[PDB]
């Protein structure tokens, strides 16, 4: 949920 | 102690993600759903910068030395730029689908950025020449990028479990994080001149010196899932805890305090510091500020 | 035209930054890493002056009228002095850490200097009384300082985008540079009696008269990032181009010529002129001289 | 890189 999966 | 106030945005589409402040208290946010960049004036007024083409997925941004807002377009394979005159320039990358993400200024003024699918550090000049440097290892998934006290650029390698170092001549050097498959994300220069970073998986705040010495400090809340880290006053290091819905602070003696945001499921992302106020972006349509008093 | 010779130092630790010549061809350099001041004798031998305490960050220096080398200690909050008997005197500033930088001689012999964090022009006498004058604007970040034809001291205001003027009575006067946020650095008295200066961001050579009239000349190389400026022969004005790795020269008709160094990434800093040779310090462990052929 | 950031 932090943009790139999973940042 | 401190105090937590959340500013609600009027655009509700938008997805506030990367945040930065300027040579006044002008805060700039990237909004990856709205496909635009907004600025909140010192006292009140928002001004949005709608991108020409849709689906760019605006991620990280930074304010350059010559008064420009630089940003990456994760899905458009582009580097963006808002000039002092308010116009938007976009620069396409050499290779298709490089997926630019992190962005910061280099010691000479050049803008450096990371390419996740591209697996290479980037480099761009105002007049818009680009040169890249391939990483040694396959699928390092480079993310955030920061300028260290040794004037080399320091970057986290999400998949490769490392902190990378790149100097001006493209010489790349990697330091393997003791915590296996910790998946580092945020990196920033601390006021002690070491590079501080977060471990989304390991659940740790990491410190790496310019020499390469690594020390780790465990985040009290389990599964906190930290995203972005910024330096505050003195030795302070603030970080957004995306999974725990909290704001973490590494204070004196390397102790971690955690301040609950607790409007629920807010998704804290990018974070910075203007000198008095810790500013952080929450993907769920609001902007958080945190002052001591 | 001209010719470019770089002398390599034997101390490698060192970081040569500020340079000056004497009433012989004696060149003195500040070395901020070595924490010392060296002198290169007319033909051959260096003589180092090691500071008593470590971490002073020796920046600018100048040779006073009575045969003394005066210098600032950026990180030690001090003003330094080498007497003609070779002994080092150090003078602590009234306010903790004030961060002194630029330095030049006043019309009466007094030594004037700028305090960056301090935000005030300084003043020191041989017997070591100090008096300061607070700047009007918050965080002007004053840098270089030079003595103008009107016998007032002229200084650049890096943050405040201005050229400042201070007379003997502490009367301060400021002139806003047309180029917004240009971040001026080097200032010097030109042989036409106007004050000439560099714009690290604007990428321009600036000229201000004593009356206050400003004219600007664009540097041909983009992002040149100029640091220090000195007056040469006739109307010549030489300047170190830190970011472009070149030496710039404003000649006849206000034309800028640019001579490449071509030792890569050398970091040219301080610059001066002994009558025949343009001397300039390169932070990357060498000293550059440039003569007409 | 010019001593004080960024002179
Ligand atoms: C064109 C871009 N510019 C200029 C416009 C910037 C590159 S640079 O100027 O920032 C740079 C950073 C530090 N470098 C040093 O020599 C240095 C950094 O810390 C120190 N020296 C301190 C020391 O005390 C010296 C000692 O430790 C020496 C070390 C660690 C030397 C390391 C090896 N240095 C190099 O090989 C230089 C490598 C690259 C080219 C660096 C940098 C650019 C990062 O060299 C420098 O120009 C400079
Ligand atoms: C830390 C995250 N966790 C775990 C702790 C929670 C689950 S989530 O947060 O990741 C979730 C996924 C997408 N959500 C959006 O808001 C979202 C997704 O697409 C969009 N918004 C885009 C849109 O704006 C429009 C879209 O068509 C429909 C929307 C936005 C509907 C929004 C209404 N959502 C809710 O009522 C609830 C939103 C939160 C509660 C949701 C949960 C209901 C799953 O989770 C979100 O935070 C997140
Ligand atoms: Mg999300
Ligand atoms: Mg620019
Ligand atoms: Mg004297
Ligand atoms: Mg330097």
């Amino acid at each position: 949920x932090t943009x790139p999966f999973x940042x | 102690e401190f105090k937590l106030q959340e500013l609600n945005l009027t655009n509700q589409d938008t997805g506030p993600y990367g945040i930065t402040v300027s040579d006044k208290g002008k805060v700039w946010i990237t909004q990856h759903k709205a496909n635009m960049i907004s600025c909140i004036n010192l006292d009140g007024k928002i001004t949005e910068y709608e991108l020409p083409n849709k689906g760019a997925k605006v991620m990280c941004l930074t304010i350059s030395s010559d008064g420009e807002v630089w940003f990456t377009e994760n899905a458009a394979n582009k580097i963006g730029r808002i000039t002092k005159k308010g116009i938007i320039k976009e620069y396409t990358l050499p290779n298709p689908d490089s997926a630019p993400y992190g962005i910061t200024e280099g010691p000479n003024g050049d803008i450096w950025f990371t390419e996740m699918n591209g697996n290479r550090i980037g480099r761009i000049t105002d007049d818009g020449k680009i040169r890249e440097y391939e990483l040694p290892n396959k699928g390092s998934y480079p993310s955030f990028i920061t300028l260290g006290s040794d004037n080399a650029l320091w970057f986290t390698e999400n998949q490769n479990n490392a902190i990378g170092r790149i100097t001006e001549s493209g010489d790349i050097t990697e330091f393997k994080i003791p915590t296996p498959a910790s998946g580092p994300v945020g990196i920033t220069k601390g006021n002690d001149d070491a590079l501080w970073f977060v471990e989304i998986i390991g659940n740790k705040i990491g410190r790496i010196t310019t020499s390469g010495e690594i020390t780790e400090f465990k985040i009290p809340t389990p599964n906190a899932r930290p995203h972005a880290i910024t330096a505050g006053a003195g030795i302070d290091l603030w970080f957004t805890e995306w999974g725990a819905n909290k704001i973490g602070r590494l204070t004196s003696n390397n102790i971690i305090e955690e301040y609950p945001i607790q409007i629920k499921s807010a998704e804290p992302a990018g974070i910075c510091f203007d000198g008095e106020t810790i500013w952080f972006a929450m993907e769920c349509d609001k902007i958080g500020k945190l002052t001591l008093i």
